[PDB]
């Protein structure tokens, strides 16, 4: 059972490493989301300028 | 094969030897010899290729 359990544990460690890689990919997606949030923050000033342009 | 593996791949690499019930004929050897499974698992693509 030691060798078979070791092989199963190696497969499980591979799965955990894949999960860590997926978490890194999700972190990249969150970075893209932060970029989109910064875009929304810029668009707030864009709307402010459009109001000011319409203010004139 | 196991000794060569533990020497060249000095790191830890598990093995899953399993015995074959009946011999299987070989092409060059022209004979049937008792065989065993060579299942092995390790990390690293270069290690797998080696």
């Amino acid at each position: 059972s030691q060798k078979n359990g070791i092989a199963t544990l190696l497969q499980a460690e591979k799965e955990a490493h894949e999960i860590v890689s997926k978490a890194r990919k999700y972190r990249q997606d969150k970075l893209k989301q932060a970029k989109t949030d910064a875009a929304k923050e810029i668009d707030s000033y864009k709307i402010q300028k459009d109001k000011e342009l319409k203010e004139f | 094969l196991e000794q060569i593996l533990w020497r060249v791949l000095r790191g830890n690499l598990f093995f899953k030897t399993v015995e074959i019930e009946q011999p299987v004929y070989d092409v060059k050897t022209r004979e049937y010899k008792h065989k065993n499974a060579f299942i092995v698992f390790s990390h690293g693509d270069l290690i797998i290729k080696r």
